Formats: C-alpha cells, structure tokens, sequence
C-alpha cells in the first residue's frame, strides 16, 4: 500500500480502470499522456523502461513522469504513480506484468469497434493478489 | 450519421462522450442494468458510473450511439434502452490540444470528398455491413466555468480555435461543388454547468461574437468570417453560411441542466 493511485486508461483518453490511495492532480497524468504520446519529447515504447520526462509549456508544467506501459493494439496504458522520487522498483516489476494480466482478462474486449466500454469489474480482486506478493 | 464533438482539453470532450454511452446502461439510482449475470445472447456491459474518469484523448473515438425520438417524444433521452425503434448515428470524439486539432479541421475544410472517416488505432495524415459516415452536425463544447477565470487566456485561445472552427465550415460552404451543398448547424455546448462559476450560456453567445469578431479584426490587420460587412460580428451572420449557430449550456457531471439539451440538440439534426 500507500504508492499512490493506478491507472488504466485507453489512448482515447477513457479510463478503464483505477485504483487511488492519495488524491492525485488529475493534470498529472493528463500532463503525463500530452508529453510522452502528443509532444513526444523523450520517450520510447517499452517495458519496464526509462519513464521519464518534463513536459514543457504546450500544456503545462509536468512533474517527471512515473512508469508506464503502452499496448498499441489495445491502445492502452498504464500508468502507476509514484511520490516525486520517493519509490521502491516493485511498481515497475507491477506496472508490466499488471498489464499481462488485464491484458489477459480483458484483451478479447477491444475488438468489439463501436463503443469505449471494457467492463473490467472483477479485476480489483486480482489486483490485490498482486500488490501482496511484492509487499 | 456522424456529430463531431470539437473543443479545448478540459472541456470534458472525452467524458460527455462517455456520458451518452452509459446513459442506457444504467437505471436511475446509477444502478448496473445488467448485473444480472450469465445471460449471453444480450447482457450489456456493466457500468459502475454514468461517466467515467478520463484524461486528455489522444485520439478521436468514434462511438456507437442510438438516438430514440417516440413520437411526440422529440428525441426520447439518452438514458432510455432501446431493442430497432431508432435514428442512428456516430459521435465522434476529437483530441483538443493544439497540435490534435489541425488534422481534425482538414476533414472539416473538405466536404464531401473527404467525407469523414477516421482510421481508428490511430489518425490519418470490426463490424461489417452497409454503413456510413455522413457529416450533418458538429458541437463545439467548452469549459463555461474556466471561461469565468480573469486570466482570460481560455477565452482568447478557446475563441481562436472556435474561429478557426467556423471558418472550415465557411470554407466548406464556398465546397458545395463537391452541387451538393450541406448545412452544417453547430452546436456551442457551455459545459462545467454545475460549478458556481459556469458562465451562463447567453454571455458565452454574447462573449464568442466579441472575441471572434474581433479576432478576425485582429487577423483581417495582419478569411473574414461571418459577413462580408460586419458592424459586429454575430452568431446570426454565419446563417448565410448555411451555418445555424447555437449557443446551449449543460453539465456532464453534478447537478445543473444536464446533457439531454444537447442531446435533443443532437437528434434533430441527423
Ligand atoms: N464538474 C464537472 N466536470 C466535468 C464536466 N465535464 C467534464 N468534466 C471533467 O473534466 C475533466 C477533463 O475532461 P476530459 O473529457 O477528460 O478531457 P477532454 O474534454 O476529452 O479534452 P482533451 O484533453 O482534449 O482530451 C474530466 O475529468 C471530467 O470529469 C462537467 O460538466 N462538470
Ligand atoms: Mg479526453
């Protein structure tokens, strides 16, 4: 616990799912997507990896940005959000593999074309299983 | 049957459109209209909220969406099911930060050669049977709660990109010959309704036509959209533009007038 919230949010913007333990800015994330997916200044798709950037003013100021994951089939990413340099790299050993696992329970959804609706209800419980075994 | 959602970031752009979708979904009560498990043929998806979180879009969404009008009904709200018995059309959601919204524009400057497609997994430049995606209306939705603040950029930038919005269609109009010319009526959606510092809808009228007109002064020093001689600039002058213009306020989230006003909005024109 207390490592803040994550997020599940498709690349259209719609959030799928969240989970948040502090109140967080809604801009930080917002700010997050604007600079890594629409500017683009220093980032590059992976697993894992580097998670870092400051946005400049197009759209505000940005922090530094966490660590994320893309799915561009799904177009979904997930972002789990640290305290400003506070951490332990667990989230990182989370954030990818937590996307195998909503990626496993919910990937047969985005093929339905029409709608932004994934119903990804039960997942919390699986989340939790997950957020014990690193502690 | 395609309606263009068009605004600035923060305008809820993403989240009305999440609104009109879950509207059906859920009973009054916010209740899940299918927890009912294990039903295959036809259980909708479960939703836990009439509208979802979101941050900025990225990308247009292109979204399923049925519009009821029983007769005498005028278009029946958003929030009735339906199984058909009904109009039915395409929301287009579109990305509002500045560097998004030109690839948006180009398919509002083209009329009907473009039409208004969108290769969806990403922009350009599942379910198959005869569909289409015509262009009959677009709604500009903005933030009428930050359009209160005295930094007065939102309104600037907010107007500007409306301008430019407007004009595309202007330069449409003057693209009948791709013979066939459409009225595109837009809609100016004052969202943030139920925050106190909402800008009421006829000064979001009154304060558009005077930061427009006099954008096109400022831009006219350095087309002139509306008419061709213009006291002021007013809604009413892009009429001969075969552009109905209207300024209509409502909320997505709390309590306010609510999004069936736009709703209504948005069944009369398909
Ligand atoms: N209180 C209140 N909040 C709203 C209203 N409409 C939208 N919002 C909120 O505004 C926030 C940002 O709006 P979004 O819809 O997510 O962003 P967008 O409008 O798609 O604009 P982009 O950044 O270009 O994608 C969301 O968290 C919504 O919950 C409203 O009428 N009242
Ligand atoms: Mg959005």
């Amino acid at each position: 616990m207390s490592l803040d919230a994550f997020e599940i949010l498709t690349t259209s913007g719609v959030v799928l799912w969240s989970r948040t333990y502090a109140p967080v800015n809604p801009s930080v994330v917002n700010d997050f997507i604007t600079d890594v997916f629409i500017e683009e200044k220093s980032a590059v798709a992976g697993s894992k990896n580097g998670g870092s950037a400051a946005s400049n003013p197009p759209y505000k100021h940005d922090q530094h940005s966490l660590r994320w994951t893309f799915v561009k089939e799904l177009g979904i990413i997930f972002v789990a959000v640290y305290r400003s340099l506070l951490h332990l790299p667990w989230v990182d050993k989370l954030v990818d593999n937590i996307r195998a696992i909503f990626v496993s329970l919910y990937s047969e959804q985005f093929k339905r074309p029409n709608t932004t609706i994934i119903e990804c209800i039960n997942f919390d419980k699986y989340f939790d299983q997950q957020l014990q075994e690193l502690e | 049957p395609s309606v263009l959602l068009i605004g600035p970031s923060g305008a809820g752009k993403t989240a009305l459109l999440t609104l009109f979708e879950r509207g059906p979904l859920l009973n009054p009560d916010g209740t899940s209209v299918g927890a009912a498990d294990l039903k295959n043929p036809y259980r909708k998806p479960i939703v836990t909220s009439p509208v979802a979180q979101t941050h900025t879009s990225q990308v247009p969404t292109s979204v399923e969406l049925a519009v009821g009008a029983n007769e005498d009904g005028t278009p029946t709200s958003y929030k009735v099911d339906l199984d058909a018995t009904a109009r039915k059309f395409l929301l287009i959601d579109t990305p509002g930060h500045p560097k998004l919204r030109g690839t948006t524009l180009q398919h509002l400057l083209n009329p009907s050669p473009s039409l208004t497609i969108i290769p969806t997994n990403a922009p350009n430049k599942s379910h198959s049977d005869p569909y289409k995606s015509k262009l009959k209306a677009v709604i500009f939705l903005l933030d009428a709660a930050a359009l209160a603040d005295s930094d007065g950029d939102y309104l600037s930038q907010t107007a500007s990109y409306l301008y430019d919005v407007l004009l595309s269609l202007q330069k449409r109009f003057h693209s009948r010959k791709n013979r066939a010319p459409s009225s595109i009526p837009v809609l100016i959606a004052a969202n943030k309704q139920d925050l106190f510092t909402a800008v009421p809808a006829s000064l979001v009228k009154s304060r558009l036509e005077h930061e427009l007109g006099r954008i096109r002064k400022t831009r006219q020093k350095g087309g002139w959209l509306g008419a061709v001689g213009s006291k002021e600039f007013k809604f009413e002058e892009m009429m001969e533009f075969d552009m109905e213009v209207e300024v209509m306020g409502g909320n997505v989230i709390g309590d306010g007038p609510g999004a069936e006003r736009w709703w209504r909005w948005i069944g009369e024109r398909i």
